[PDB]
């Protein structure tokens, strides 16, 4: 029942960090089985921010979106809300409502997949499912979920027949050289329990197809929106039935899967792993908010947010501060920027790349080191869910009160990997939960007014931010208008705040504090840096655009 | 027995991910099927569970697999500062793509970035990004949009692994998907036909879903195949009110911008 830990004491290097987006190298230093020290290495650089310069801010949301297609959307909805505040122009409320539900969509598509396809298989042996008693498994998955066909034993030995076969074809494909391979002591599942994952694991590769043609009703097509423009929205036909009909009923079946699935498969690994409520904490979470009610400026969707804004550190959680956009600054000291560019508010942005060399621990990322007030903030579904839960937020006190009960561990326990992960999952069911209400809302609103885009006009010289908060955490956009094209647009983006280096002080961002303790069974396949990586959903061509 | 599924080898550049995550979409088959049955996705940074220095193993593993492979690749190459502003396991990513490139069966281009450059050869192309053939001076089959469909990436790869090399217009892409203009088969043609325009997103005539062309729709210049087969089995930009962007055109960031506009 102790942490499996080696003795080891020397330097482990992980490039590339697979299973997340984008190019990232960890370097970490170890002593005696455990992580003493961590950098948070970015190894791609596009500079989307250098070549917006001068050109139409309309055009913005077009590119700025394609500094990810995993948070596909979500970067369209912030430049659309940053150029919207720029030229002082409010969306109507059916805009408000189609975007907002959009960015619901895009979390539960995007929490899917990060559970399943990117997180599990650092906590799922899927070689050790081939060994699993598939009526066993049956009655464990009858025993933990809801009854569903998919948990028969019939249905899981068909899983373990198709594996079975893949296995011994010879060819293990994306399994080759996994960390599990041959036992690792770091994973810790019954058999049973990795069969009954493994079996969600393909049944999620379906499902989540279903969720991107929820998202695209709206959106146009998944990946990468259409429907946004300045003023508002373009797609007239998703205020009307048949299609909020068929969104409806695709939301539903997925959130049938988020209920039966999902929740269950991640409380079961979180009993397992109970050990990991005490690895990977850190201290100071901020959101911007999410699924506000008044969108008409930055400063009431951060009053507004259903997901509610704020600022928690020193993990007190009697106390949530309110943001203070004026507040927000990125450091460059330990990136590859050229030198002077530290404490830049984003409205002063400089994004002047400045390479030197491999492991430099002076310069060693391409992610700028965004600050509040002097400190690093996480961002994500656990800055959100310790925000909303300390402000006794009704839909996140219940979901949370259910998780903590389940497993018999205090709201504290959050403050960890393990906890980074659940609330990504409580996140995605209390989405669930309010997505019949926001689609009546919209369907009532598009039945009685079409109003979708508002008229306005481009200034000659103005700024604007634009905010959301994405899958990932507290995203903003920020724009300088001069001779009405593009003088400066900066992005500041979540994984920037999780994963970007240290500050001018020298100060470990999320993802660096997050690893020091980290115990390594095995330092040939340190999935305990995976996990803890992972469990912050890294996104490094958002991180660094 | 001993058995064969034709290796992939795909690789990440200078990418967003969206290339990836337009292949998994696909439903003909799912993507399940695909690797489980069709091919052996040997190597793909954003799903495989090796990491680190056995993600690297695999690789390596794969490029000098017997039975030789295919390679995909995702993202233009970044080649200012002798690559190193794109560097995958210590290397510059135009290495290990030039390497990949020289034994590779096959070539194909998943998306804009990887056929043409992509959004990071946008002007003024800070990291020097090129597509692959234009830095490495290879013929690809390219598969671009952003992201290209997937019945079109699935399809060029189901169709070079069981008929050949699909026949490829100038540009480099199979005519089976590319051969069209978007405009050419979109539901709007009869309102364009007859000058029925949208003068702005807020006006009657775009509630009546008249033609965008005002608007900057870039669907009489794009080679897409989008209004046909929709993405996501339910809708398409053009469908949602929105124009094209031409997205399937190369360096279309600087060629069809701006956005709005008929430039
Ligand atoms: S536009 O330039 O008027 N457009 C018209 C028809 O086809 C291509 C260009
Ligand atoms: S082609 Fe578009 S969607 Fe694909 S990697 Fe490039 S930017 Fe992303
Ligand atoms: S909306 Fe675009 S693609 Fe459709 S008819 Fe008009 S110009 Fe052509
Ligand atoms: N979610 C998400 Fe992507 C990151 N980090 C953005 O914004
Ligand atoms: S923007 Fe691209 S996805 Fe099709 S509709 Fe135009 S070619
Ligand atoms: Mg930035
Ligand atoms: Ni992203
Ligand atoms: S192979």
């Amino acid at each position: 029942k102790p942490t499996p830990q080696s003795t080891f004491t020397g330097p482990i290097v992980v490039d590339p960090i697979t299973r997340i987006e984008g190019h990232l190298r960890i370097m970490v230093e170890v002593e005696n089985g455990k992580v003493k020290d961590a950098w948070s290495s970015s190894q791609l650089f596009r500079g989307l921010e250098i070549i917006l310069k001068g050109r139409d801010p309309r055009d913005a949301q077009h590119f700025t979106q394609r500094a990810c297609g995993v948070c596909t959307y979500v970067h369209a909805l912030a430049s659309s809300r940053c150029v919207d505040d720029a030229v002082k122009v409010s969306i109507p409320a059916n805009a408000r409502m189609m975007r907002n539900l959009v960015m619901a969509s895009q979390y539960l598509h995007d929490h899917l997949v990060h559970f399943y396809h990117a997180h599990a298989l650092d906590w799922v042996d899927v070689t050790a499912a081939l060994k699993a008693d598939p009526n066993k498994a049956a009655k464990l998955a009858a025993s933990i979920a809801p009854a569903r066909p998919g948990n028969s034993a019939k249905a899981l030995k068909a899983v373990q027949d198709k594996l079975k076969a893949f296995v011994e074809s010879g060819q293990l494909g994306i399994f080759t050289n996994a960390y599990f391979l041959g036992g690792h002591k770091a994973y810790y599942l019954p058999p049973e329990v990795d069969l009954i994952a493994t079996a969600h694991y393909l049944e999620a590769l379906h499902m989540q197809v279903k969720a991107a043609s929820a998202m695209a009703i709206l959106g146009g097509k998944n990946p990468h929106t259409q429907f946004t423009v300045v003023g508002g929205c373009s797609n007239y036909q998703g205020l009307t039935k048949d299609p909020l009909a068929n969104y409806l009923a695709l939301s539903k079946e997925v959130c049938q899967f988020v209920n039966e699935c999902y929740i269950p498969d991640l409380l079961a690994v979180a009993g397992f792993y109970k050990d990991w409520g005490g690895i990977g904490g850190t201290s100071n979470y901020l959101a911007f908010g999410e699924f506000a009610t008044d969108d008409s400026s930055p400063e009431k969707h951060l009053a507004t947010s259903q997901f509610p804004s704020g600022v928690i550190t020193g993990r007190d959680l009697g106390k949530v501060d309110n943001v203070d956009l004026g507040a927000i600054y990125e450091d460059v000291k330990y990136s590859w920027y050229a030198p002077g560019g530290d404490g830049k508010h984003p409205y002063d942005g400089v994004t002047d790349p400045k390479y030197t060399k491999l492991d430099d621990k002076d310069h060693y990322s391409w992610m700028k080191a965004p600050r509040y007030k002097g400190k690093a903030m996480e961002v994500g579904p656990l800055a959100r869910t310790f925000i909303a839960y300390a402000k006794g937020q009704p839909d996140f006190k219940k979901v949370v009160d259910m998780v903590l009960g389940k497993l018999s561990v205090p709201a504290t326990a959050l403050h960890s990997t393990l906890g980074r992960t659940a609330a990504r999952g409580i996140e995605t069911a209390i989405v669930c939960a309010n997505m019949e209400k926001w689609i009546k809302e919209m369907a009532d609103s598009g039945a009685k007014d079409n109003t979708l885009c508002a008229k306005w006009e481009m200034p000659e010289e103005s700024k604007g931010v634009g905010l959301a908060d994405a899958p990932r955490g507290a995203l903003s956009h920020w724009i300088r208008i001069k001779g009405k094209k593009i003088d400066n647009f900066q992005l500041v983006v979540p994984s920037t705040w999780n994963l970007g280096p240290r500050g001018a002080q020298g100060d470990k961002s999320p993802v660096e504090e997050a690893l020091i303790g980290t115990p390594i069974a095995d330092p040939k396949r340190p999935v305990e840096i995976l996990r803890t990586v992972h469990a912050f959903d890294p996104c490094i061509a958002c991180g660094v655009h | 027995t001993a058995k064969h599924r034709p290796s992939v080898v795909w690789l990440h550049n200078a990418e967003c991910t969206g290339c990836t995550e337009a292949a998994i979409r696909t439903i003909k088959p799912y993507i399940d099927a695909l690797i489980l049955d069709t091919i052996s996705l040997d190597y793909q940074e954003t799903i495989m569970a090796a990491a680190g220095e056995a993600a690297e193993a695999a690789l390596h593993q794969a490029l000098e697999g017997k039975d030789g492979y295919y390679l995909v690749v995702e993202g233009g190459l970044p080649t200012i500062d002798g690559g190193q502003w794109g560097m995958v396991a210590g290397h510059p990513m135009i290495e290990t793509t030039k390497k990949a490139a020289a034994k590779a069966k096959g070539i194909i281009c998943i998306g804009t970035c990887s056929a043409y450059g992509g959004v990071q050869k946008a002007k003024p192309n800070p990291s020097q990004a090129k597509g692959v053939s234009e830095a490495l001076g290879v013929k690809t089959i390219n598969i671009p949009g952003c992201p290209p469909n997937p019945i079109n990436f699935v399809g060029a790869v189901v169709h070079v692994l069981t008929k050949g090399i699909p026949d490829l217009d100038e540009n480099g892409r199979p005519k089976l998907f590319y051969g069209e203009l978007v405009h050419d088969n979109c539901p709007r043609l009869p309102h364009f036909e007859a000058s029925e325009f949208a003068p702005s997103f807020d006006s009657e005539e775009a509630k009546k879903g008249f033609c965008l062309y005002e608007l900057g729709c870039k669907g009489p210049v794009t080679y897409n195949n989008c209004p046909k087969v929709l993405f996501n089995q339910v809708n398409w930009p053009v469908q949602a009110g929105h124009p094209c962007l031409g997205c399937s055109e190369p360096d279309f960031w600087d060629t069809m911008t701006p956005f709005y506009e008929q430039g």
